[PDB]
């Protein structure tokens, strides 16, 4: 039996094997699926093969399906991620659908449908692994999901052909993952800061004994690393009108390329304190040759990464909990990777070290695995 | 034949060696006379050290030029971190020829749609599109490769052929529309 964490961006698959969990690589060999479902003319793809296409094919390349799951169409939400997201989404009896041309013909999908497509993919990867077809899963949701939306994740799995043992919360598989509830006696306070896949969730819980209760929610559903590209191109784009006095931003391309190798250079200052930019002939045959600090990267993210304690304090207050009473700190997601995001939080909780030494991406479908193993 | 006055210490060793050779076979000539590996050798000539895969003649070296040996006891490490510079060297050129190789075959759908359109005939739009972005992609694998010196004017050269290519296609999704 596997644990599947069903991502908003991209899906990670576990296997308890041998006394221990293993994460799985999928073709590509990478240990993390986009959840990309793409249609075209002639075929279905999912997952990379999906991501790949998309500037290729983009009104026909859904994402972000877990947005709608569970939700009305008349949610200002939805209304308002609509005019984002380049595929369509219609109203079916006050139901969201997605609607895309599939084989020359117009069809439309369940939130749920699109979701089922990547638990298959995420099902084959694990299959193809262990040369052995999967049956039983633990799939993952957020601690703030009602129980249609948690429903509607699980018929997601069932479609795809999984019994789902059961669905836990996604802060809750994260504490499992790093034993938290394995530290017997007394009961635990532990925070859950998700910081990755477009969203931002803190979750306080309490341990008594091995159950796990959820004492409050905070965060912010469209912040993520994206945000802090974003600065990172406004500044270069700025940077190039002030040395030639050209304002690239209409161009696309070229806006495509200064993103992608802001991406790249965001990553490189995790672990380095200074990152180097070359774009060979990026307007009007100008080549981009510059770079980055640190520093300047942070400066330029202040208010955002600060900013990321207001629902630490949030989630704080409406657990009726002060942080000295917090026994676990959790770092979850890609962009927890940031040097000032670690600073800033353990700074926050008085220099307290924080549970972060398993790969952040992982993490949640790692704590799915174990407690799929329990529960099979 | 020249001959080759090295230093080692205080002793000088003169090697009888043509001025074709490489600084490695020096290296190995004086092996004998000073118990040196010759991997474990740092020739200095001039001031500088010598490559042993750089030539004698071409270096300046003539007869009775002098040189200065030093034992290096870590030059395995040395080996292994200059090994390590040429490879990665080495993988970013090739990488950049891979890339040149696919941006051939692109430009091949580039000039062949120019015919048919001089010929009097007719491309589709959505063909256009798609071989603009699979240039796209091709320069985005581009912008991947950190490099310097030739391979980086290797970069360069290639960036300017998909360029020109999507210039094309540009012109020609203009003119169809």
């Amino acid at each position: 039996a596997v644990g599947i964490d069903l991502g908003t961006t991209y899906s990670c698959v576990g296997v308890f094997q041998h006394g221990k969990v293993e994460i799985i690589a999928n073709d590509q060999g990478n240990r993390t699926t986009p959840s990309y479902v793409a249609f075209t003319d002639t075929e279905r793809l999912i997952g990379d093969a999906a991501k790949n296409q998309v500037a290729m094919n983009p009104t026909n390349t859904v994402f972000d399906a877990k947005r709608l799951i569970g939700r009305r169409f008349d949610d200002a939400v939805v209304q308002s991620d609509m005019k984002h997201w380049p595929f369509m989404v219609v109203n079916d009896a006050g139901r969201p659908k997605v609607q895309v041309e599939y084989k020359g013909e117009t069809k439309s999908f369940y939130p749920e449908e699109v979701s089922s497509m990547v638990l298959t993919k995420m099902k084959e990867i694990a299959e193809a692994y262990l040369g052995k077809t999967v049956t039983n899963a633990v799939v993952t949701v957020p601690a703030y999901f009602n129980d249609s939306q948690r429903q509607a994740t699980k018929d997601a799995g069932t479609i795809a052909g999984l019994n789902v043992l059961r669905i836990i919360n996604e802060p809750t598989a994260a504490a499992i993952a790093y034993g938290l509830d394995k530290k017997v006696g007394a009961e635990r306070n532990v925070l859950i800061f998700d910081l990755g896949g477009g969203t931002f969730d803190v979750s306080i819980l309490t341990i008594e004994d091995g159950i796990f209760e959820v004492k409050s929610t905070a965060g912010d559903t469209h912040l993520g690393g994206e945000d802090f590209d974003n600065r990172m191109v406004n500044h270069f784009i700025a940077e190039f009108k002030r040395k030639h006095k050209k304002d690239i931003s209409e161009n696309k391309r070229a806006v495509r390329r200064l993103r992608t190798a802001c991406e790249r250079a965001k990553r490189t200052l995790s672990s380095s304190t200074q990152a180097s930019i070359e774009i060979d002939s990026l307007y009007e045959g100008i080549d981009f040759y510059t770079s980055i600090t640190r520093a300047r990267f942070e400066e330029l993210n202040a208010d955002l990464f600060r900013g990321t304690l207001d629902p630490v304090e949030k989630a704080l207050r409406d657990a009726k909990l002060d942080k000295s009473q917090i026994h676990d700190i959790v770092l979850v997601g890609g962009s927890t990777r940031i040097p000032k995001i670690q600073k800033l939080l353990q700074d926050f909780f008085n220099g307290k070290e924080l549970n972060k030494s398993i790969n952040p991406d992982e993490a949640v479908a790692y704590g799915a695995a174990v407690q799929a193993a329990i529960l099979s | 034949m020249i001959r080759v006055r090295i230093k080692y210490g205080a002793v000088y060793h003169e090697i009888n060696i043509s001025p074709q050779a490489s600084f490695g076979e020096l290296k190995k000539m004086l092996t004998g006379p000073t118990g040196i590996h010759h991997q474990d050798q740092k020739l200095m000539y001039k001031d500088k050290e010598r490559d042993s895969k750089a030539f004698l003649d071409v270096s300046g070296v003539k007869d009775k030029s002098k040189m200065v040996l030093i034992e290096d006891p870590l030059s395995q490490e040395k080996r292994f971190l200059e090994m390590r510079k040429i490879a990665k060297t080495e993988k970013a050129s090739k990488a950049i020829s891979d890339i040149s190789l696919e941006v051939d075959r692109l430009g091949g759908r580039v000039s062949a749609f120019e015919m048919v359109t001089k010929k009097g005939g007719k491309i589709a739009e959505k063909d256009l599109v798609t071989v603009i972005e699979l240039l796209m992609n091709e320069l985005i694998k581009l912008d991947a490769i950190v490099a310097e010196g030739d391979v980086k004017l290797q970069r360069k050269m290639q960036v300017k052929r998909v360029q020109n290519y999507v210039e094309t296609l540009d012109a020609l999704k203009v003119k169809n529309s």
